[PDB]
């Protein structure tokens, strides 16, 4: 399965098994025996607009 | 009005059963030895 979304820059540390915070609490929660991989890259020029 | 053999038997057993119960208040290198306080002061992982 591939899940996709957009978050802040310093919220990428809550996408991991066993974390807390406004993102992992109630936006997107990863089980505690996760198996896959997590990939993330900056996208300032595409998503941020004056 | 002697019976130390039987007595010995009886005792050897009560003293070995007392140690098993006393071994429940030891952390063995955890924070505490009571399964709730460890459980209501940390999160599962």
């Amino acid at each position: 399965y591939a899940d996709s979304f957009v978050i802040r820059g310093d919220e990428v540390r809550q996408i991991a098994p066993g974390q807390t915070g406004k993102i992992a609490d109630y936006n997107y929660k990863l089980p505690d025996d996760f198996t896959g991989c997590v990939i993330a890259w900056n996208s300032n020029n595409l998503d941020s607009k004056v | 009005s002697a019976l130390g053999k039987l007595q010995d038997v009886v005792n050897q057993n009560a003293q070995a059963l007392n140690t098993l119960v006393k071994q429940l208040s030891s952390n063995f290198g955890a924070i505490s030895s009571v399964l709730n306080d460890i459980l209501s002061r940390l999160d599962p992982p």
